[PDB]
């Protein structure tokens, strides 16, 4: 589809564990803590696209990359690095390589921009 | 379209209503059986260890006590304060752990410095430092026994020689419950399995009972348009089958399958001896309920469509067949459920026909609707005929007194030859029954699990002096709900189990030794799957990593190993000496299953001397890596939702203490978010993003505050965040 199947699950989990009440519908109460632990902190989201009161996961997977799709993503992949630069304008020599071994996935990264 | 359950579960007050007496009658005596409180018992033997530290350090007898042992009573009692509230009863555990912090820093220095990397990973650093051998270790109970030189009460006693394997089960709810779910993580060693004088100890049944018993009662709410609480209109049969013989294609039992042009089967199930008409019209609307609510519950399955419930003349139903064909009612009126469905709905789990590609996908689809239905408020009790009343109980030392280890399964073969679990999907959906049915005093519960209702009987309860039997078993009669509900998990994934055992049994049966076990591997591997997939629909964990948390527990090798030893009739054609030769190679570690019965040749062990038994005639199932992986699965599920309990009421703590609905200081704020951090499930990240958001929030109400204790265990999870913006941003 247009969402990768490694954060479908990180928001089923994340839909799982805020669904208190296991029906499988959130309230709009909890909607705005699953986006902070998601990674949105919006001003008001109570414009949204459901039946009539409350939404689903299939509800959920949909309103989510309408406002995923929206993101600077340039203006994150930046920020991330700024956690591991020193100093500043200094990535990483060896960290990049390292702090890819272990956090989701690693396997051959791409030594591209290299010490050229 | 919409997708969402008909069932909102929550919590009540007591599930001990409308429940028999508790009481035994012993000859013509009668004896009343009393509760033993878990938590205030346990808060007693913990106020015992901790008034015996005192006697520890007035003894000034702390080199007589490895260095390893000291530091689980430093980071206990560091973990134990942190876990308190109040300042004031904080910081007399504080004062009673700084003297085993005077004596590590100056005599064992190296020792200092290791548990000093633990403390500035958690709140309660104890529960990594127990993720190990040295949870075997009971050290709070060998102070007590040590320096507490006064015997103990009656019921210290009773909690003490029922949680005398860990010093964990003494931990308050919120250190027990992170440290039995990260008990599971990649750096976990921890199985409960000690070795003690040459005999080997498994507690893995006592983790799930000491869990459940600091649960509240779990009740399950259904809506208003359940398939249990609609009025249902008539059974609308407005069309009637025209039995033909030609078109008879066979006979499964009681139902009639025939031919139709679409390449599908018309079954008609008759009326059997015994059953009311209810039973057809039960197997009816719920087979509708499902294809109404398919989409809804994306149910796998491919359900059969119902046709009509009537009634039939018993002489045109015995005239229509002459095939090969006893079981139906006696002469004048069948009555009949007729439906229509594949020919997969009609092929069992366990055909030797299905290859290995065909069977796993099948039984996915089962075992998804077995659970998404479960979750809906649909409970299956009689999906086999499994026996040891009679019926086999797969948690059966959560439900029994003396219960010491499994039991034994008489046919497994013959108790899934004709079960409800097709290659199409679920069958026979008559035989439904009501989630709450588990939770309340119903015909089934008080019948099959009267011991768990009524509360337990056993010499040594037995108080001479009250005249009372006392036990912390009769405590479960507040919460035995929630034990049905994961017994009917394992009872589930049990019935999985035996099908395909059987499965395996029929295709390795004349058979090239490694392409045998081939077979085994994965269908060793078939079973790990779906048990995991199970705490993805019960839980939201994404499957991959339940299925790690799993492989911790259970070892897929040795679960291989028995099973085709032990579901196959080959090992009853070896000698005496060399059968306990093979049985190390399934075990390894683990005593070897000792039995006496006399060995059936062609079977194996086998009471009726015909079908094949597992296990000895009164003794436990040999299947032993089933056990530790039906409660290791039962574990993770509802040891989650606690830890998520947990988490949830702590949250709210943080969310009071930044909105400044509670006035408390900044490294006492702080305090709370970096105990959350600890709730998170583990693997969980968007979990540990949440805590990381509210301590950067913290940091603004309380910026004048120094941050060197919580800055190193936030900084990780800000690196393991800003690493995963790189790599899920690698697209
Ligand atoms: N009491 C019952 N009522 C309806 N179906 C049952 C019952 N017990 C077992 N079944 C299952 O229903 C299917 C059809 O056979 P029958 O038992 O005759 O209904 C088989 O898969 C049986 O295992
Ligand atoms: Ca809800
Ligand atoms: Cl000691
Ligand atoms: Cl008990």
């Amino acid at each position: 589809d247009q969402l990768t199947e490694e954060q479908i699950a990180e928001f089923k989990e994340a839909f799982s564990l805020f669904d208190k009440d296991g029906d499988g519908t959130i309230t709009t109460k909890e909607l705005g803590t699953v986006m902070r632990s998601l990674g949105q902190n919006p001003t008001e989201a109570e414009l949204q696209d459901m039946i009539n009161e409350v939404d689903a996961d299939g509800n959920g997977t949909i309103d989510f990359p309408e406002f995923l799709t929206m993101m600077a993503r340039k203006m994150k992949d930046t920020d991330s690095e700024e956690e591991i630069r020193e100093a500043f304008r200094v990535f990483d020599k060896d960290g990049n390589g390292y702090i890819s071994a272990a956090e989701l996935r690693h396997v051959m990264t791409n030594l591209g921009e290299k010490l050229t | 379209v919409k997708q969402y359950y008909f069932a909102r579960r929550g919590e009540t007050s007591t599930h001990d209503t409308s429940l028999p007496p508790p009481v035994k009658v012993l000859s013509g005596r009668s004896i009343p059986l009393k509760e033993i409180p878990f938590e205030a018992t346990r808060n007693e033997l913990v106020q015992i260890y901790l008034t015996s530290i005192d006697k520890l350090i007035k003894s000034n007898k702390l080199n007589s006590i490895p260095s390893q042992q000291i530091a689980s009573h430093y980071l206990f009692l560091r973990s134990l304060a942190n876990s308190e509230t109040d300042g004031i009863k904080k910081n007399q555990i504080l004062s009673l752990a700084k003297p085993l912090g005077t004596y590590l820093a100056s005599k064992e220095p190296h020792v200092w410095k290791m548990i000093n990397e633990l403390i500035e990973k958690s709140e309660y650093p104890i529960i990594h430092y127990l993720k190990n051998n040295r949870a075997h270790s009971n050290f709070m109970l060998a102070l007590i026994h040590e320096y507490h030189k006064e015997p103990l009460t009656k019921n210290q006693s009773a909690f003490v020689q029922k949680f005398r394997d860990s010093s964990v089960f003494l931990f308050p709810n919120p250190i027990y419950t992170a440290w039995l779910a990260h008990s599971y993580d990649e750096d976990s060693s921890f199985n409960p399995m000690f070795r003690e004088r040459l005999s080997t100890n498994f507690y893995h049944s006592t983790l799930t009972d000491n869990l459940l018993l600091r649960t509240e009662p779990k009740e399950v709410t259904l809506s208003s348009e359940h398939h249990y609480k609609k009025e249902k209109g008539p059974i609308d049969s407005s069309f009637r089958y025209q039995m033909s013989s030609d078109r008879l294609l066979r006979i499964q039992g009681r139902t009639l399958l025939f031919s139709t042009p679409q390449n599908d089967v018309v079954a008609v199930k008759v009326q059997k001896k015994g059953e009311p008409k209810s039973t057809l019209e039960e197997e009816f609307e719920m087979a509708d309920y499902l294809l109404k609510h398919q989409r809804r519950l994306d149910v796998h399955s491919k359900l059969p469509q119902p046709l009509g419930q009537y009634s039939v003349k018993k002489s045109e139903i015995l005239e229509i067949s002459r095939g090969s064909l006893t079981l139906i009612d006696d002469s004048k009126d069948l009555e009949v459920y007729v439906y229509k469905a594949p020919q997969s709905y009609f092929t069992y789990l366990h055909d030797k026909n299905q290859d290995l590609e065909d069977l796993t996908a099948s039984v996915k689809t089962n075992v998804h609707d077995l659970f998404v239905l479960l979750r809906e408020g649909i409970v299956f009790p009689q999906l086999a005929d499994i026996f040891h009343k009679g019926r086999y109980q797969a948690l059966v030392q959560l439900l029994n007194v003396l219960q010491f280890q499994l039991g034994r399964i008489d046919k497994w073969q013959k108790a899934v030859e004709y079960v409800n679990l097709r290659s199409s999907g679920l069958a026979d959906l008559g035989d439904s029954l009501p989630i709450t049915s588990l939770f309340t005093s119903s015909d089934f519960t008080k019948h099959y699990f009267s011991e768990l209702l009524t509360g337990g009987y056993h010499p040594t309860f037995f108080d001479k002096s009250s005249g009372t039997a006392n036990s912390l078993f009769t405590g479960k009669r507040r919460l035995f709900g929630n034990y049905l509900y994961l017994n009917t998990i394992a009872e589930y994934l049990l019935v999985i189990q035996l099908t395909l055992g059987s499965y395996g049994d029929k295709v390795t049966r004349d058979m090239d030794k490694p392409k045998k076990e081939a077979v085994w591997r994965e269908l060793a591997n078939v079973m790990f799957t779906s048990c995991a997939e199970a705490i993805h629909i019960m839980t939201g964990i994404p499957q991959s990593r339940a299925l790690t948390l799993l492989k911790q527990r259970a070892n897929i090798e040795k679960h291989f190993r028995q099973t085709q030893f032990w579901m196959t009739p080959d090992y009853s054609k070896l000698d005496e000496d060399t059968l306990q030769m093979e049985q190390y190679s399934i075990y390894s570690g683990e005593p070897e299953y000792e039995f006496t019965d006399k060995l059936v040749s062609g079977v194996g062990l086998s009471v009726d001397g015909v079908h094949q038994d597992l296990g000895g005639y009164n003794r436990e199932s040999p299947l032993r890596e089933l056990e530790k992986l039906l409660y290791a699965t039962v574990t993770l599920i509802e040891g989650t939702m606690q830890l998520d309990k947990e988490f949830f009421k702590q949250l709210e703590q943080v969310e009071k203490i930044l909105s400044g609905e509670i006035k408390t200081d900044a490294n006492s704020c702080f305090e709370a978010v970096a105990q959350l951090l600890d709730l998170a499930r583990p693997g969980c990240h968007f979990q540990k993003r949440l805590v990381l958001s509210y301590y950067e929030e913290a940091k603004l109400k309380y910026p004048s505050a120094p941050t060197d204790a919580y800055d190193s265990r936030f900084q990780v999870v800000a690196r393991t965040n800003a690493a995963i913006t790189i790599q899920r941003f690698w697209r």
